[PDB]
C-alpha cells in the first residue's frame, strides 16, 4: 500500500526519540531513509506516533544533521556516525566522512597493507599463538619470532613493492596490537624479530 | 550541488509567488527559512536575490502597474491603496523568509534590506513612472479644490495616499514632496492668488482679514486630516504670503 | 492565518522538549523565532501541543538563555551557540559571541589571512597533494615544497602588505593542519620551506 | 486568586521535569519559591499539571537539595548554583556558597580590588587597545604599556592603600586576562609595564 | 489504612523516574524502602501513578542495584551512595560501603583524629582567622601560627596517645585545608608551625 506520510515525522531509534520533516529524510533520494520514507514500503509504529527503526539512536543526530545541512561530525565522532552512515547507505556522508582524519589516514594505511591481503590474519595469529603459550606456560608474557622481508617463525609478512621499509611495517604491528589493548614490544633478535607481548 | 539549489530554489520561487497571490503557504516558515539560509551560506546568494527581484518585478511591473494603468479612472486611490497594503503585506513575509540575507548577504554588499529593497522598487518602478504621476497629480489636485469648493470627499483616503507617499521615499520626504508637494504647492498658490484678489474686490479690510483666517483655517484643517504634518507650515505660509502680502 | 500562541510555549527542537514563554521568543523584533512566533506565520505541531523547528536541540539551552536574560555560554559551548544563533539570526547574541576569546582570536587573524583569499584553497591543495603522494608511493609520510614569500613549488603562498612575518604564515598552516588532525612538520630546504605529512 | 497547591507538586523548569513537595518550596518564606508558591499569585501550568519556571533547569537540582536538605554543590557547581540562588533569592544558600572556595578567594581579592572601582574598565580598554592595534597592524600580538603604581601609558592603575605589592596587582591582571582566554605576558619596560597579548 | 502495591512498583525520586519489583524494596525488612512499601503507611502517587519520595534520584540507581544483587557502586560513587543508604537507612549497604577505600582510610584516619573531637573546631578557626586577617589587611594570603605537640599562638592542637607523630597531624591539616580549595603551606618557625593560606 502506497503509506501516507506525515510532514512532521516522529522517529524512534532503538527507544531513542527523534522528530525530523519528511523532507530531511528524502533528501538524497538514494538511502536507506528515503526509501523506507518514499512510501512504497509498510512502516510499523510502536505504540504511538513513532516510526521504529531497530538501531542505536546514539549516533543518529548527526545523520540528522547531515541531512538537514551539510553538518560533519567531530573527530572523535568520525567513525561512529561514518558506522551509521554505511547503514542508512548514505553515500555523500560516506565520502565526507572518508575525507576527514581519523578515517583519512586509515585509508593511507591501507593503501600500503593492502598488498598484503594476509595482515590480519597475521596479526590474529599472532595475538592467540602469545595467548596460548602464556596460558599454557603460565607466564605473564610471550615471545614469538616474526620475520618481516620487503623483498621456524611464528608469523611471517611477505614480500611488498612500495616505498614503506621494513620498520614502517613494524610500526603498523605495534600501534594495531598496541590499539587492542597489548603492551607490545619487539627486538630484532637477527630478519627475524621477537615481539614480546605482556598479559599483566 | 546546483541540483539541488534549482530544485529548493523552485520551491522558494513557488513558495514567494503563492505568498504573493495571497494564499496560504503550502510549505512552512521553517523548511523556506533554511532553504534560504542555506543558499546564503554556500554563497549562493547572488541568484536568490534576482530571482526576488524578478518575482516582485512580475508581481508589480506586470500585475499592479498594468492594474493602476488599467484602473485610471475606477478607483485610482482606492486600487493604489490596495496594491500598497498588499505589497506591505508581501514584503514582510518575504523578508520574514529572508532574514539570514539581510544579516549578511546585503550587508557585505551594502545594498539596502529587502524591505527597504522593496519600497524603492516600489518608488522607482510604481510611484515615478510618468503617467501615474501625472494621473496622481491630478487626483490630488482635484480632491483638494473639491473639498476647498466645499465638496465632500474620503479624507481618510487621501491620509492613506499621503502615507504611501512619504514611506514610498527611503525614509526621505523627497518622494512625497517631488510627488505631489510641488504640484499641491502650485495649485495652492494659484488658488490663493485667485481668492486673494476675489476677497480684496468683495470683502473689506476686516472681512477680507476674516477670510483670510477662515482660509488659514480651513487649510490647517485639511493638513490635519488629509495631509503631512511636516509639509503644513510651507503650505501655511505659502498661503498666508499670497494671501495677504498681495 | 494570524495565529495566536500560548504564553507558554512549548518548543520541540528536533526532537527535544524546550518550553519557554512566548515574551522570551518575541524578545529580539529581528531573529527567526520572533518572526517564526509573531503569528503571520503557520507553525506545525507534532503529535503534542509541541512546536516543531528541525534542527539540532543540544546547545538551544544557551540560546534560550540568552533570550531570557544577558547569560552567555562558556568556552566550549561559544562556537558551537555561535553556529545556532546564526542560523536563529540572533544579532545581539552574534556579537556577544564575536566578542568571547575562541572566536576574538580568529577574528584578529582572518584580519591577517583576509589579505590573501586563496590561503584556504592553498590548505586544500597541500592536503590532497600529500594524500595522492602518499597513497601513489604507498608511503606513511609525503613531502611538498611550499613557497612563502612575503614581499617547481607545489603550493605558493603570494606577497601581502602587513606586520605579520612570514614566519608567522607557516604557523597559520601548521596550527591550521594540525588542527585537522595531520601530523605537519616544516623544513627551510632552501626561500622554499619542505612540508611533511606523517599519515600513519 | 488564592490558589491551592497539591501538597506533591510537579515543576518544569524551562522544559526540565523535577518534583518535590510544598513544603520544600515553603521551607525559607523569604523567597521566590515561597512567594511563588505561597498562594498569593496565579501559577500557569503547561500543557499539563506541571508549573512552569522559565529558567534553566540544569543546576535547579542542587536548589532542590539544599531545600530537601542543608546540601551543599560539589565544588564544580558552586558558581552555578551561586547564579540560580541569586535568582531564587535563596538568603542561606547563597551565605553557605560564599563561604566555600571558588567564591571566597574571589571576595578576599575583591577586598583589595574593591580600592580600585574602574578595574574592570581597565581591563576592557587593555583588551580593546590590544585587539584595535593587532587588527589595524595586521599582526598576532599587540604590545601595550600599563602603569601600576602603589603610592604615554594605555591603561594606568592608580594609588591604593593596602597590603598587596604592585606584582600583585599584575598577578590579578595577568590572572584576569588569562581567564578571558589571552595569553599574556608582561615585562618591566622602566613604573612602567609592558603587556604583550598574543592572539594566535 | 493497609495499602496494596502493584508487584512492579513504579517509582518517582525527585523527578527521576526509576521502576522496580515490590520485592526488590522489601528485600531488607529493616529499611526505609521496607518500612514505607510495607503498607503500614500512606504514600502519595502523583498525577501518573508513581510513587514519590522527595529525594535526589541522581544514585537511586546504585541503591536499586544493590537491592536486586549485591552490586556495589564504583569507586567514584562510593560517597555518594553512601549518603543515599544513610537517607534510606540500608544497614547491609552502610557496612560494605565503609569496607570500600574512600571510606575505609577515613574511618582508619578517624581513629587517629577521634582522640581530638575539637580537630573540626580548630579547622574551621584557622579558615576565618585565615580570611578575617587577609580581608583586614587587604592581602593575597594570612600566616598564622599553630601549635602541635603531642605530649601567641592563633590555634593549638592539644596532647594525643597514639603512634602517630606529630608530622601526621600536620598532613591532616594540609590535606584537609587543600580539601577545601586553599592552598596551604607551612613551616616549623620555632613547637609553632607557621601555615600561609594564599587566596589568590
Amino acid at each position: 500500500l502506497p503509506q501516507e506520510f506525515p510532514e512532521v515525522v516522529p522517529l524512534n531509534i532503538g527507544g531513542a526519540h527523534f522528530t525530523t520533516r519528511l523532507s530531511t529524510l528524502r533528501r538524497y533520494e538514494d538511502t536507506m531513509l528515503a526509501a523506507m520514507f518514499s512510501g512504497r514500503h509498510y512502516i510499523p509504529t510502536d505504540s504511538e506516533g513513532r516510526y521504529f527503526i531497530d538501531r542505536d539512536g546514539t549516533h543518529f543526530g548527526d545523520v540528522l544533521n547531515f541531512l538537514r545541512s551539510g553538518d560533519l561530525p567531530p573527530r572523535e565522532h568520525v567513525r561512529a556516525v561514518y558506522k551509521e552512515a554505511q547503514y542508512y547507505a548514505i553515500g555523500p556522508l560516506l565520502e565526507q566522512l572518508e575525507n576527514m582524519q581519523p578515517l583519512k589516514g586509515e585509508k593511507v594505511r591501507q593503501a600500503f597493507l593492502g598488498l598484503m591481503p594476509y595482515y590480519k590474519d597475521h596479526l590474529e595469529r599472532i595475538v592467540e599463538i602469545a595467548r596460548l603459550r602464556a596460558v599454557q606456560r603460565k607466564a605473564r608474557f610471550a615471545k614469538l619470532k616474526v620475520c618481516v622481508f620487503k623483498e621456524e617463525v611464528d608469523v611471517s609478512f611477505g614480500p611488498w613493492e612500495a616505498v614503506a621499509d621494513v620498520y614502517d611495517l613494524l610500526h603498523c604491528l605495534v600501534t594495531d596490537l598496541s590499539a587492542q589493548g597489548l603492551t607490545v614490544d619487539h627486538q630484532c633478535i637477527g630478519p627475524i624479530y621477537e615481539f614480546k607481548i605482556t598479559w599483566w | 550541488d546546483e541540483k539541488y539549489v534549482n530544485s529548493i530554489w523552485d520551491l522558494l520561487k513557488n513558495a514567494i509567488q503563492e505568498i504573493q497571490r495571497k494564499n496560504n503557504s503550502g510549505l512552512s516558515f521553517e523548511e523556506l527559512y533554511r532553504n534560504a539560509y542555506t543558499m546564503v551560506l554556500h554563497k549562493h546568494g547572488e541568484k536568490l536575490y534576482t530571482g526576488l527581484r524578478e518575482v516582485v518585478t512580475e508581481h508589480l511591473i506586470n500585475k499592479v502597474r498594468e492594474d493602476v494603468l488599467n484602473s485610471l479612472n475606477n478607483n485610482f486611490l482606492q486600487t493604489l491603496n490596495q496594491a500598497w497594503n498588499d505589497h506591505q503585506t508581501a514584503m514582510v513575509m518575504i523578508r520574514d523568509i529572508l532574514m539570514y540575507m539581510d544579516r549578511v548577504y546585503v550587508q557585505q554588499n551594502n545594498v539596502e534590506n529587502v524591505y527597504n529593497l522593496g519600497l524603492i522598487i516600489f518608488r522607482d518602478q510604481v510611484v515615478r513612472y510618468g503617467c501615474i504621476r501625472d494621473h496622481l497629480r491630478q487626483t490630488l489636485l482635484d480632491m483638494i479644490a473639491r473639498e476647498r469648493k466645499g465638496e465632500v470627499v474620503d479624507r481618510g483616503a487621501i491620509r492613506n495616499a499621503c502615507q504611501m507617499l512619504m514611506i514610498l521615499g527611503l525614509e526621505g520626504r523627497s518622494v512625497y514632496e517631488e510627488d505631489f508637494e510641488a504640484p499641491f504647492l502650485e495649485m495652492s498658490a494659484e488658488f490663493f492668488q485667485m481668492e486673494s484678489q476675489k476677497f480684496l474686490a468683495e470683502n473689506s479690510a476686516s472681512v477680507y482679514i476674516k477670510k483670510v483666517e477662515a482660509r488659514i483655517n480651513e487649510e490647517i484643517e485639511r493638513v490635519m486630516h488629509c495631509l503631512d504634518k511636516s509639509t503644513e507650515e510651507p503650505i501655511v505660509k505659502v498661503v498666508e504670503r499670497e494671501l495677504i502680502s498681495k
